[PDB]
């Protein structure tokens, strides 16, 4: 691939569900929008 | 597909599967399509001969 933007957050279990392409939420409303046209692969790690 | 009105099928669903009723309703009427044409042609060849 060209180039890679990496976007690392940390956020509750809550609302680790919305990260993703055509979701409505907390985060996926004003905070961090996903496009439907995305191509890549997103990781989760619990850190309690 | 669920419904026969356009924008009425997308003002429900999820992008991710509310794009692909809609290019059912394109073959749909694409494959009547092709039949009508080609119900034209034959009888192009009718009217020609």
């Amino acid at each position: 691939f060209t180039n890679v933007y990496a976007d690392s957050f940390v956020i509750r279990g809550d609302e680790v569900r919305q990260i993703a392409p055509g979701q409505t939420g907390n985060i996926a409303d004003y905070n961090y929008k996903l496009p439907d046209d995305f191509t890549g692969c997103v990781i989760a790690w619990n850190s309690n | 597909a669920i419904s026969s009105v356009l924008n009425d099928i997308f003002s429900r669903l999820d992008p991710p599967e509310a794009e692909v009723q809609i290019d059912r309703l394109i073959t749909g009427r694409l494959q009547s399509l092709q039949t009508y044409v080609t119900q034209q042609l034959i009888r192009a060849a009718e009217i020609r001969a």
